[PDB]
């Protein structure tokens, strides 16, 4: 099963942890809207302010 | 301002004049939902696809779409012993009476 | 300020960078919910008992409990043809994508 | 079936119409929360401001 919600619990270091968690759970999420939405949110939060 | 969560809501039937037909119980904890609905949506239960899409759109362009709102997503029933219109004492299990979890929709 | 009703919400997948994996459709009308939640609750479908109780309590003492919120109560699915992680073209019926009715909860 | 929602569509004359509709549909509503809630709301709206 897709474990995208497990990454939202612990949540620029937090953004990297979120990204690593999404990478780890990217296998079972073949086509889930929450996964792509979380990826887009991580990207938007990394671009915002100043992160790298 | 905190995220969408569950707060207290002590319903008292005497405060509504419903004790004339309700025998028991006379008060109970029903809870309610309140809190911010921001990105990402953190919840034990998976949000609806529409809620995800609308929250993402509000995160993108907040001027366009309004955010989702904190509302109950799971509820449990309670039993009520009352007197119906026919002067009969009825034990009825009313559904959707107690909020067990809140979410953004 | 009008009561809880359904408004437009044109979702465009190109605006979210999702066109890289979504083949069709690229945009659709998802609608959303907005409006006042006052007494009484006027809706084609019956509101939950908890919504009735909370709206009545807000009508009684608004200082105590916050009002109910306008959220979707019926939704319909849409079909999406996309490319999953295994380079396969999948036709999937995503549920809870289009709001068909709004209500106060 | 309880027809309490049918009275909320047309809605101090409107309050009297609401009351008459609730009286007309009071048979099938043996024990429905919406019926008692609508009655309480009619009473609260009649007491409010100035109605009789």
């Amino acid at each position: 099963q897709c474990k995208i919600l497990r990454c939202n619990a612990e949540y620029c270091r937090a953004l990297r942890s979120y990204a690593l968690c999404t990478r780890r759970t990217a296998r079972t999420c073949r086509g889930d809207l929450a996964f792509h939405s979380a990826v887009h949110g991580i990207e938007d939060l990394m671009i915002q302010h100043n992160c790298s | 301002k905190a995220r969408c969560s569950r707060k207290a809501l002590h319903v008292n039937f005497k405060d509504m004049g419903w004790d004339d037909w309700i025998i028991a119980p006379l008060e109970y904890e029903a809870f309610h939902c309140e809190g911010l609905c921001e990105f990402p949506l953190r919840s034990h239960l998976e949000p609806t696809n529409h809620a995800v899409i609308q929250t993402l759109m509000n995160s993108m362009d907040p001027e366009s779409t309004p955010p989702t709102c904190c509302v109950p997503t799971r509820l449990s029933p309670i039993s009520i012993l009352f007197i119906d219109s026919a002067n009969n004492v009825v034990y009825k299990q009313y559904e959707d009476m107690v909020v067990e979890s809140c979410g953004c929709r």
